[PDB]
RNA sequence: AUAUACCGCCAUCUUCAGCAAACCCUGAUGAAGGCUACAAAGUAAGCGCAAGUACCCACGUAAAGACGUUAGGUCAAGGUGUAGCCC
């Protein structure tokens, strides 16, 4: 019956079964699931199997000054455009098809290490081309309540950095994933840390720190040594611009405490002008490379001290066993100084 | 060509001056005392920061160092001239209700601005949503009282320093200096201490001001010929 | 999204 | 490329103010709002 | 007959830029550890495996003591050590003509 | 609760007309008619052959200017005479346009044997009353 | 062809601004366009007795670019 | 056949008043939380209530009544995904 027909839009709404109690928690999963198919794209006005040509619908209406009559296509010529609207039915397919593939993170199935692009520009014309975006964590997380029972959202942990030593990280929360995405990425740019990079390399000392229960040693390193640290620890330092660091994480692996505990370790450093200044003496650097040459990194501003730095027969510093037990030769691990991949 | 001049005569002259402004004239020790701004708070509200800033308990009552006062109110008397000079937005803020009136009088007097009522939160953080994308917010906040009404910090100190935004603040015993960029120690309850503070902070605002107009005028004439 | 996502002026009177 | 198609000004626009009204709506017609 | 060409060409310019040949490569490997050798050769009776190493990759690119400019890439400019295999991903056929044209 | 004719509330994205707004109860409150015919009218006759052919000349528009139809038709009998009032796009060709009057108004002038007018009105988009 | 008051020199600088536009936007934009020198000699007229001059100095560039020679009036004014 | 794939049209709480995008802030940037009027971090579009309209009033009665709950009801209103039958 031609008055039970329906529109397209009604009959893709059913077909498609977006709502409903199985689309309301997630009750059915969707390994093989209908697409909706846009059945107008590639029709034209005025065509159909018959192949008439209707003059100013489908064929110009004047052809060579005159007026075009009722014409009819030849059943060779029909089944031509027949043909060609299939080809062309299939090379749209093809060409939704290929789609450029995006490169992996940590692993194949994992978010960790994927770049989201720069933040978005602010309001005022504010733009942040200079900085990239890296996920840290995307967790799902599940809310019971009163009445809707377990709900679920969506926790991601994101880093931004510009590679010159500017690099900060927020949470976002959301019940979808990808506005979850931009919550985070988009508030962290507005909490910025600034990390002080020795040669705009390396860290300017050793930092050994605890965040909670999450302990993160850091060493300082000479160029050509690489990042060799969490995977994590290797995304954050290529957004703040460090390239040569051994970082090593003990104690709770928590995402979000060693994210933290990074970041409070990496802004609480002190630079050799700061320790020039502090302690009123030139800061001079010993390199095996360059022999017994004394390199000044850093003199006093303010005036020079006249009186020698106390030197104590023994330091009553505190030492790691692991960094002790190394340069013994009674550390043994053999998944220490394996061959690995360029970070 | 010409703008490098401009700021080099108008906005760089002035810094190059210890007090441009000569807003040590405004007060002494003496004019502080008898404001009373030496009265602090008994000793069991102290807050350990405060005790940089104060000469000692007398009977229980702590009281604080005018010496200090007069060379912290020095500065921030010196800085908020300076802002005002540059034509920056000033806005003061105070949840003591027993000031209101004074304080925003003041503000409208020397043509800036006051917030002394209810704080509601993300005024400064919060601000583009509240006012609009275009809004601009203030280059520099002066507290009268940095304590709310439940004797807590006012919200305004540390969105302040979110903001980026300097703050000028009188701070009395039982405060906390900490995130104010110019603290100022004094009494801020007495109506004779918070009267003297609103006569300084109005004249070094209005002072400059005209200071700044003067500049402008003298540097535009000789422009000419 | 590793796969790819690809969902993917003048007027004038009398125009020709 | 072909310049799409410019909508023309609403007639209205050139409608005087002293005009016979009855010659623009003559008969029964739906309401129109370049016309009105 | 002149390799060195290669690397001066605008070609070669498009698709690596000013970073070495290598720096987009990635293993494809089980586990966060890599296997400690490389695979042993990219080509195999003239066909090649499907995730060609950098060098075996670009059919242009020719190993060669002349080639100076491709070599550094393989060497540490601030060590002047040559990268072990699995630093880069080339296959060990590959290291083995690299460490000798070095050489 | 109730659904017949109630485009539901969403995330602010969806834009709805004026029509589509409004639930059934506010029609001749705030809402008027899509088509305007004696056959409801007490004492009149044949409400059924005109209701028949309100369902058919809408089915038959939608078809004929696909994708063109830029809000629900509105019908108007005056003695015999109809009117078919319709609010496009300004997508299509006006040589298309001109084709599918003549073609739509012969057509059903002969289907329904009335005389049978269409008026167009273009818009360049959809007008919108509301984001739901 | 000859001044005007200022009030109708404004008016015909609205016009040839609009004209302009046409020259630019023209469908045989394909093809190379087409610009008179008659054109362009009186479209930088317009714009200087009107006073934007800054549209006026930028068209310079156009008789270079279609090798269109310029105007004694043009150069004078 | 499957209302446990659905559209459509509905029941129910509802003889409810809440839901909620986008932001902001607190908890060390944990799951989480965000009110005080002599106010102490919330601002909130939109939807609902409300208002308005219908009936004999501004009353009452209708109508309206979001999000969500019960994979609630209906493939037998019609349409329809999936699977099945076609002497
Ligand atoms: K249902
Ligand atoms: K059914
Ligand atoms: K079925
Ligand atoms: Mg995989
Ligand atoms: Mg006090
Ligand atoms: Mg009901
Ligand atoms: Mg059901
Ligand atoms: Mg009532
Ligand atoms: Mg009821
Ligand atoms: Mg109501
Ligand atoms: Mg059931
Ligand atoms: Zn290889």
């Amino acid at each position: 019956s031609f008055f039970t027909k329906l529109t397209a839009d009604e009959l893709w709404k059913g077909a498609l079964a977006e709502t409903g109690a199985g689309a309301k928690k997630g009750r059915g999963k969707r390994t093989k699931k209908k697409k909706r198919k846009d059945l107008n794209r590639g029709q034209i006005i005025g065509e159909g199997r018959y192949g008439f040509l209707w003059p100013g619908l489908n064929v110009p209406l004047m052809k060579n000054g005159a007026v075009q009559t009722i014409a009819q296509r030849s059943k060779e010529e029909q089944e031509k455009v027949e043909a060609d609207m299939i080809q062309q039915r299939e090379e749209w397919d093809r060409k939704k098809k290929m789609k450029v593939k995006r490169e992996r993170g940590w692993s194949g199935n994992s978010w960790g290490g994927i770049s989201l692009g720069p933040p978005d520009p602010g309001p005022c014309g504010e733009t942040y081309e200079d900085f990239d975006t890296r996920i840290l964590e995307v967790r799902n997380v599940f809310t019971m309540t009163a009445k809707e029972g377990r709900k679920k959202s969506i926790r991601v942990l994101v880093a931004v950095g510009n590679g010159k030593g500017a690099a900060g990280f927020s949470i976002g929360k959301a019940t979808d994933r990808m506005d979850a995405f931009r919550k985070a990425k988009n508030r962290a740019v507005h909490h910025l840390h600034y990390i002080e990079r020795y040669e705009d390399h390396t860290i300017f000392h050793d930092i050994s720190l605890r965040f909670k229960r999450t302990h993160i040693k850091m060493k300082k390193q000479p160029k050509g040594y690489g990042l060799r640290c969490h995977r994590a620890i290797i995304t954050i330092c290529r957004l703040i611009g460090i390239k040569d660091m051994y970082a090593k994480v003990s104690g709770s692996i928590n995402m979000l405490s060693l994210t933290q505990g990074l970041f409070r370790g990496l802004s609480r450093q002190e630079t050799h002008q700061q320790l020039a200044d502090k302690k009123g003496l030139h800061v001079v650097e010993i390199r095996e490379e360059c022999g017994p040459l004394p390199i000044v990194v850093a003199s006093p501003r303010g005036p020079l001290r006249k009186d020698p730095e106390p030197e104590d027969e023994v330091p009553d510093v505190k030492l790691d066993w692991e960094d002790v037990k190394t340069a013994q030769g009674m550390k043994r691990s053999v998944w220490s100084n394996l061959k690995r991949a360029a970070t | 060509e010409d703008s490098t001049d401009f700021n080099d005569k108008i906005l760089n002259e002035p810094l190059k001056h210890s007090d441009f402004f000569n807003v040590k004239e405004l007060f002494s020790v003496r004019s502080l005392f008898d404001a009373r701004v030496h009265l602090g708070h008994k000793a069991g509200c102290r807050h350990r920061f405060m005790e940089p800033y104060i000469f000692g308990s007398r009977l229980d009552h702590d009281i604080i160092d005018l010496e200090q006062t007069a060379t912290h109110l020095q500065l921030a008397l010196n800085f908020t001239a300076h802002m005002a000079y540059r034509k920056g937005i000033i806005l003061f803020i105070s949840r003591n209700r027993q000031f209101s009136y004074l304080i925003e009088n003041m503000a409208r007097d020397c043509g800036e601005y006051a917030h002394t009522r209810y704080f509601r939160g993300g005024m400064l953080t919060n601000a583009r949503l509240l006012f609009g994308p275009t809004v601009r917010l203030p280059d520099l906040i002066i507290f009268l009282h940095t304590l709310n009404n439940i004797f807590e910090p006012h919200v305004a100190v540390r969105d302040a320093a979110k903001m980026n935004i300097p703050t000028v603040g009188i701070v009395d015993t039982n405060c906390n200096p900490c995130l104010i960029t110019y603290p100022v120690p004094g009494n801020d309850d007495s109506p004779l201490a918070v009267h003297l503070y609103c006569r300084l902070f109005q004249t070094a605002i209005t002072r400059a001001k005209e200071k700044r107009q003067q500049v402008e005028a003298l540097y535009r004439l000789q422009g000419q010929k | 999204y590793l796969s790819g996502e690809e969902v993917e002026e003048y007027e004038c009177y009398a125009p020709d | 490329r072909p310049p799409r198609r410019k909508a023309l000004p609403p007639r209205t626009e050139k409608m005087a103010v002293d005009q016979d009204w009855p010659s623009v709506y003559p008969v029964a017609a739906p309401f129109k709002p370049s016309a009105v | 007959d002149e390799p060195w060409k290669y690397l001066e060409s605008e070609e070669y310019q498009e698709r690596y830029g000013s970073r070495p040949v290598w720096a987009d490569y990635r293993r494809n490997h089980k586990g966060g550890v890599p296997p400690q050798r490389t695979r042993k050769t990219c080509i195999r009776r003239n066909k090649v495996v499907g995730n060609p190493c950098p060098i075996c990759r670009d059919h242009k690119l020719h190993v060669d003591f002349r080639n100076v400019k491709l070599l550094e890439q393989f060497v540490c400019a601030h060590t002047g050590i040559i990268f072990y295999a699995p630093y880069t991903g080339v296959c060990v056929k590959q290291h083995k003509r690299l460490t000798q044209a070095i050489q | 609760k109730n659904r017949a004719a109630r485009v539901r509330v969403s995330k602010g994205d969806k834009p709805v007309t004026y029509e589509e707004a409004h639930a059934p109860h506010y029609i001749a409150h705030r809402k008027g008619w899509l088509s305007l015919h004696t056959g409801n009218l007490d004492g009149e006759d044949h409400a059924a052959e005109r209701t028949v052919e309100d369902v058919f000349l809408r089915k038959f528009m939608w078809g004929t200017f696909p994708g063109c139809l830029a809000d629900q038709l509105v019908l108007k009998r005056r003695g015999n005479q109809l009117e078919i009032c319709a609010v496009v796009l300004r997508q299509l060709s006006p040589h298309k346009y001109y084709f599918l009057v003549g073609y739509s108004e012969t057509l059903l002038s002969y289907f329904y044997k009335c005389p049978v007018r269409l008026h167009l009105q273009t818009v360049p988009s959809k007008v919108v009353y509301k984001y739901l | 062809r000859d001044k005007h008051p200022p009030e109708l020199q404004v008016a015909f600088a609205d016009c040839a601004a609009d004209i302009k536009s046409a020259y630019e936007s023209q469908p045989i934009r394909q093809t190379a366009q087409d610009w008179p020198a008659t054109s362009l000699n009186c479209i930088a007229i317009l714009f200087l007795r009107a006073g934007r001059t800054q549209e006026a100095w930028k068209m310079l560039g156009l008789f270079r670019k279609h090798n269109k020679i310029p105007r004694s009036e043009l150069l004078n004014e």
